[PDB]
RNA sequence: CGCUCUAAUUGGAUGGAAGCAGGGGCGAGAGCUCCUGUGGACCGAUUAGUGACGAAAAUCCUGGCCAUAGUAGCAGCGAUA
RNA sequence: ACCCUCAGAAGGGAGGCGAAAUAGAGCAUGAAAUCAGUUGGCGAUCGAGCGACAGGGCAUACAAGGUCCCUUGACGAAUGACCGAGACGCGAGUCUCCAGUAAGACUCACGGGAAGCCGAUGUUCUGUCGUACGUUUUGAAAAACGAGCCAGGGAGUGUGUC
């Protein structure tokens, strides 16, 4: 009579404490947008980013309120750079053969979009009993 | 019709600039201001540069405009916008909260802020908001 | 030969139009108009062994 | 064409459209505008007092140079399109028609859902001076009407 | 980082591929990925190649479209109907 | 097909076919510019590179993010007191001790709380900074040049030789 996901949905990982320190580090820094100067000016000029290359560009001068230009300084702590926000460290799967050699503790698995809903089940199933969490679960009604 | 001040403000024989200057502040501090006897308030100086320098910001203006006021009345009220930002919500909202009387409408007695009173035994060259409305030709409502 | 099928000549300056070789009001032969030429494309000549 | 862009209920709801009208798509969504909220009925009345010259249509957004009207009430600009005023009527007899074939008081029903959308232009060309022709359309428009037991 | 097609290895799809729309997550970033809806047949990854491979600009090209605007014109001519 | 409407072989309505008519004739998909209708936010006393970064309002079905707030406590970098005591200075004020103490960003734990609640997204308000972009130029917001808007198109290629 209601929606329920299938697999272990609320696993969370097993983290070091300096790991715990930085994923909790990354979430309250965070960063820029990092959108391509006045692309909001613009509708043919897209949000991806792009260089500011102009000679006497505000932005490429870097001139406070024209937003920031991507730098190496602005990475992410090597230690947590890429995990799910949950701490996991994701795993791309599309099929049950992908799910052999993966640590629930630690890695979190996602299935491929493209993988059909009856593979999906089997997938699910298995990945469950082998003690790992899929991030993008299917909800049935029980 | 009527005016619940927090502070009423005794403008006679007092420096109108430093008055101004306070209630200025008082009213960004949420004060609600009220300025007495406006007609007796002084500014220092000789007479007749003073009211040279009053006359000319009658005579400016073109079509955009630039009404000035003539009248002790407001300003004095002119003298204390031009303290505060009143382009800005903040700043408008403080300038409404303040105004200006010919004499004393209230049956108290405004305080005299300190630092703003001028010693009548130790100057001669000083001038009444009132002496130069009646130059700027105000008829002398009060 | 593709594209360079035209007589197509440009106006120059005088009508507030770009420098283009236009036919029939048509701009094209110039790589940057519809129906041009290709500007550096596949050649036969290339050894490609 | 258009299609309803607007749920409604068969059992409670009757609908009607115009086809790509030639008339003016302006005159449309100014008459729409006016009348959405009436009753059949009153509609009717109204666009018949706005083809006879008492009732004015008010032009909000489209009045450029127009001039004021003083039956015109809460604005100033509007005018008397009769023909797209027609249009409508031709459109509500549709709609009130179906209505009663159905077994509704097509009158009564209120006038749930009404907008025109310019479907497109019926080009032409006008010879100008100097050699040059130009365009010289005539817009393409579509409406929707939907009554709803009041 | 992304694009085309080739090859070896290896995967996904009518239990719904690509695309598109809105939305969630990751990456300093190029960009990657998931969800939902639409869609109704194709789509990848890795490695080595291939190049008609990346646009905001050129009074750039073609197509489409808005404001202009319900505006100017539908009067002027010795033929005022 | 049938029926209803209509001046009507038009169109419209209802209906039938098909997995699909939002497959019904330039009839697979259906982007942007853009139009109608409508929703959220703002709005008829107020100021203009349209935003970036902060922080508040209001708005939010699910999914794909799940955090967030307050007491207290632990840890506690640079920095770093009040008060009190004593002693200087014309004075504003200062020194010495208390004391590198109390305090001190982040992070964690206990207990209590939030589910439009935290993130996020839309819009709007406040703060700070801020006169596009690309080019030409010693110097561009420029009263120097280019573009109405969007989509798609649009520029280091081949041979020979060194
Ligand atoms: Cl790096
Ligand atoms: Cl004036
Ligand atoms: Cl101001
Ligand atoms: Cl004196
Ligand atoms: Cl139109
Ligand atoms: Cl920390
Ligand atoms: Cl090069
Ligand atoms: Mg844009
Ligand atoms: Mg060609
Ligand atoms: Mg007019
Ligand atoms: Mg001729
Ligand atoms: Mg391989
Ligand atoms: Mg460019
Ligand atoms: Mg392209
Ligand atoms: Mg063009
Ligand atoms: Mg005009
Ligand atoms: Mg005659
Ligand atoms: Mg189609
Ligand atoms: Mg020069
Ligand atoms: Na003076
Ligand atoms: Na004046
Ligand atoms: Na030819
Ligand atoms: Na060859
Ligand atoms: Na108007
Ligand atoms: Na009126
Ligand atoms: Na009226
Ligand atoms: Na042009
Ligand atoms: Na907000
Ligand atoms: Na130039
Ligand atoms: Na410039
Ligand atoms: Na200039
Ligand atoms: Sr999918
Ligand atoms: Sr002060
Ligand atoms: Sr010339
Ligand atoms: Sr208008
Ligand atoms: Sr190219
Ligand atoms: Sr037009
Ligand atoms: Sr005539
Ligand atoms: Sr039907
Ligand atoms: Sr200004
Ligand atoms: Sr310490």
């Amino acid at each position: 009579t209601e929606l329920q996901a299938r697999g272990l949905t609320e696993k969370t990982p097993d983290l070091s404490d300096e790991d715990a320190r930085l994923l909790t580090q990354r979430h309250r820094v965070g960063k820029p947008q990092f959108n391509r100067q006045d692309h909001h000016k613009k509708k043919r000029v897209s949000t991806s980013w792009r260089k500011p290359r102009g000679q006497l560009s505000k932005q490429r001068r870097g001139i406070k309120g024209k937003g920031d230009t991507v730098e190496a300084g602005f990475r992410s702590p090597t230690a947590v750079r890429g995990k799910h926000p949950s701490g996991f460290e994701e795993v791309r799967v599309h099929n049950v053969d992908d799910l052999e050699g993966v640590d629930g503790d630690t890695e979190a698995v996602r299935i491929a979009s493209k993988v059909g809903a009856r593979k999906r089940e089997r997938i699910e199933e298995e990945a469950e009993d082998a003690g790992i969490r899929v991030l993008n679960p299917t909800y049935v009604e029980v | 019709a009527e005016f619940d001040a927090d502070v009423i403000v005794d403008a006679r024989d007092c420096i109108m600039g430093r008055v101004a200057s306070q209630v200025a502040e008082q009213a960004l501090d949420g004060e609600t201001v009220a300025v007495v006897n406006a007609e007796r308030a002084v500014i220092t100086g000789r007479e007749e540069q003073i009211v040279e320098k009053y006359e000319k910001r009658v005579d400016i203006g073109n079509d955009n405009g630039y009404f000035y006021p003539k009248r002790p009345d407001g300003i004095f009220k002119r003298t204390i916008r031009g303290m505060l930002p009143h382009k800005k919500q903040r700043g408008r909202e403080a300038f409404e909260s303040v105004r200006v009387y010919l004499g004393n409408p209230y049956d108290e007695d405004g305080e005299v802020l300190d630092g703003t009173s001028l010693d009548r035994l130790s100057n001669i060259k000083f001038v009444t908001l009132g002496e130069i409305s009646e130059t700027l030709g105000a008829n002398k409502t009060w | 030969y593709a594209g360079l099928r035209t007589p197509a000549e440009s106006f120059g300056s005088g009508r507030g139009q770009a420098h283009v070789p236009k036919q029939d009001g048509r701009a094209r032969r110039v790589p940057q108009a519809v129906k041009g030429r290709s500007a550096h494309p596949p050649k036969t000549e290339k050894d490609r062994s | 064409g258009i299609s309803y862009s607007v749920e409604a209920d068969p059992d409670t709801t009757a609908k009607a459209m115009l086809r790509e009208r030639q008339m003016s798509f302006k005159h449309s969504k100014a008459i729409a505008r006016e009348i959405k909220g009436k009753t059949a009925g009153e509609a009717v009345d109204y666009l018949e007092a706005v083809i006879e010259g008492d009732q004015p249509v008010p032009f909000k957004q489209h009045n450029s140079g127009v001039g004021h009207k003083s039956k015109v009430d809460g604005w100033d600009a509007g005018r008397y399109p009769e023909k797209a005023s027609k249009a409508f009527l031709d459109l509500l007899e549709n709609a009130v028609g179906n209505a009663d074939h159905q077994g509704f008081d097509g009158e009564a029903m209120t006038i749930k859902h009404v907008a025109a959308h310019k479907v497109g232009e019926q080009q032409g060309r006008k010879p100008r001076a100097m050699g040059r022709a130009s365009a010289w359309n005539s817009p393409q428009v579509d409406v929707e009407l939907i009554l709803e037991e009041p």
